[PDB]
């Protein structure tokens, strides 16, 4: 048997990429109460009238 | 009409009714008053539901 030191069998692993992703964020479920304008200079004015 | 009732002697004359109602209809009015000048420079587009 031969005595290998600590460092030498602890470099003895294989590295494996089944853990990438980690934990997925929530699903998304905003446009189901939002409604989405897009807006294209310093910002958005709106403006309706009375009844 | 009367119901009908046991005979005896000689018919006995009844009398019947009769009802009315009467509806009066009303007028009823509303108005607004916009500016010339205020309706006319109005690239926007906020006065123009007002019909």
């Amino acid at each position: 048997m031969i005595v290998t030191p600590a460092s030498i069998k602890a470099l003895m692993t294989s590295w494996r990429k089944d853990f990438q992703g980690g934990l997925e964020d929530a699903p998304s479920q905003y446009n189901k109460i939002a409604m989405v304008v897009n807006s294209s200079t310093r910002s958005n004015t709106y403006g309706w009238l009375g009844k | 009409f009367p119901t009908l009732k046991e005979w005896v002697g000689k018919r006995t004359i009844q009398q019947m009714e009769a009802h009315g109602y009467s509806i009066a209809n009303k007028t009823f009015e509303g108005t607004v008053g916009i500016s010339r000048d205020d309706f006319e420079d109005d690239n926007l587009g906020i006065y123009a539901p007002i019909f």
